[PDB]
């Protein structure tokens, strides 16, 4: 069933760099592992994955417009997912201006 | 002749420099270039590295699990990594699509079949069912 | 998970946030770690001597948990009396907010 | 003259099949069709 | 004539909308079923207008 | 103990020759990528304007092609592939087409690329191939691709 209705998905998972500061808490700003976040992440595993309810959330503010969503996802089985774990859809493009 | 290649032929004896824990590059197509490696201590598993360049006071490998395939070995070319060759400064790289001219005056295509040099560094190209050198204006690099 | 070593952390031990099941990977800015170098006792980690001041992180594997925060739909009941000598009081399923 | 038979078959092997990807181009195109029945509100009956 | 009055009108205008958000923004569907391959389309789009 | 060769369904190029063509009424087939092979076509008499039909298949007397108005697109017929009626056809959908570069394996063991200058048929329906530089013709099976 979920490898029916889902889609092809490359799942990496997130783990914190040693780059950060040992002192502030805070990471490099730049560095191969990872581009300034904090979180670095492992190599990828290609997975099929369910999506649901995908949202393209805009706030416009004094900042500036903002791009931001709620989007509900379902797995398969013995994959135990962790916080703020990352995925990239290939097949599926956005428009942005 | 030119001593920037030395391309290993069976995966036997990939495996076999494995074991005995050498690094080996690893090439792809329209991608950046690997390297790879086995893991030291009790576990054995393969290790990969993004990074290309010699190790050095400025400048380390970095190295992760990854469940690599045999069928990349198998296919693409595997190189030792201390013996690696950047470039060869050929204006045409090894098995690539070109086109010349027969004895008797007929357009045909090829493959280069071998890279060649004088003393004097004037290039000289073999292709496939050529015998004789081809100058580097005789050839063409022919379009994708 | 992260730690930053000191000279004084190497010793004593890591005290650790979580608790251990088993570990899923370690890494410093050296690279990976092996088995060889660290060591767990009593829900805290040893290194040796080689990353002094290096930092270390951690993705670890923990038993779930849970406690009672609320008792909700506390009790409910049935006088069960069909086929017994007697009447007889049994206190069905609470639900529980873990 | 000579009875038909059905023969031996012709389809090749086929190996690691990628998708199709709808290829993006500004130029115009032509939606294929279907001709079939279609579903309508009776006004007349809505103003009854 | 209507120097100095005043002027009012009862108008009618063409309706119009903007894309204020995009919502279950992408649906999707490995189309198999008598196709030579697999193909992917891409399902109809919500608009918050 | 043979067929002549087939000509191929050459592509037209040109936008001045398609646009002559169909100013002649002839027939014009565009492969879509997106939504398939369709027919184009110039309307007859005094009402000009272009009209398009999926009835993909030649005309005979059982199977009469219908036709609907369509405003097709310049650019439509630029980046798409054309091909006039009368020659594009199932007859020979050959898997190596003229003009292509393939591998072919030679008698000392050495693998070369060659593009196939001419394609025949024979009494099985076979593809016999002709290769520049070689005289004998090659069969589908030893034949090969290399794209890209
Ligand atoms: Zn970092």
């Amino acid at each position: 069933f979920i490898n029916d209705r889902g889609i092809k998905v490359l799942w990496e998972e997130a783990y914190f760099c040693p780059c950060l500061n040992p002192d502030t808490g805070h990471p490099r700003v730049d560095c191969p592992r990872c581009h300034g976040k904090g979180i670095a992440y492992l190599p990828p595993k290609e997975t099929i994955m369910a999506i649901q309810s995908q949202e393209k959330g805009t706030n416009q503010l004094d900042i500036g417009i903002l791009d931001t969503g709620t989007a509900i996802g379902t797995t398969q089985l013995e994959k135990r997912i962790s916080y703020r774990d990352r995925f990239t859809v290939p097949e599926v493009l956005m428009p942005q201006q | 002749p030119i001593q920037d290649a030395k391309p290993i032929d069976d995966i036997v004896d990939i495996m076999t420099y494995l074991k005995n824990g050498k690094v080996l590059r690893v090439k792809q197509d329209n991608q950046g270039d690997i390297l790879v490696r086995m893991s030291p201590g009790k576990h054995k598993f393969t290790e990969v590295s993004r990074d290309l360049d010699k190790e050095s006071f400025y400048y380390k490998r970095h190295w992760v699990l990854y469940n690599v395939s045999v069928n990349s070995l198998i296919t693409f070319d595997v190189y030792l990594d201390e013996e690696y060759s950047e470039t060869t400064k050929v204006k045409y790289p090894k098995d690539t699509i070109v086109e010349y001219t027969r004895e008797d005056q007929e357009k045909d295509v090829a493959m280069i079949k071998e890279i060649l040099t004088d003393n004097n560094g004037n290039y000289f190209y073999a292709l496939i069912g050529e015998t004789m050198l081809f100058d580097e204006n005789k050839l063409n690099k022919v379009k994708d | 998970m992260i730690y930053f070593v000191n000279k004084d952390r190497i010793k004593k031990g890591i005290p650790l946030y979580y608790d251990v099941k088993e570990i899923t990977y370690i890494a410093t800015q050296d690279g990976t770690v092996y088995e060889e170098d660290y060591e767990i006792k009593n829900n805290r980690l040893y290194l040796n001597e080689k990353y002094e001041n290096h930092t270390v992180t951690l993705k670890i594997l923990m038993t779930l948990r849970y406690v009672v925060s609320d008792i909700l739909k506390e009790s409910r009941y049935q006088y069960t009396k069909f086929n017994q000598p007697k009447s007889k009081f049994e206190n069905l399923p609470q639900k529980l907010l873990l | 003259e000579k009875p038909y038979m059905i023969g031996a078959n012709s389809n090749p092997n086929v190996i690691n099949k990628s998708t199709t990807y709808t290829t993006t181009t500004q130029a115009d195109e032509q939606d294929k069709p279907k001709y079939t029945t279609r579903l309508e509100f009776d006004t007349i009956d809505m103003i009854r």
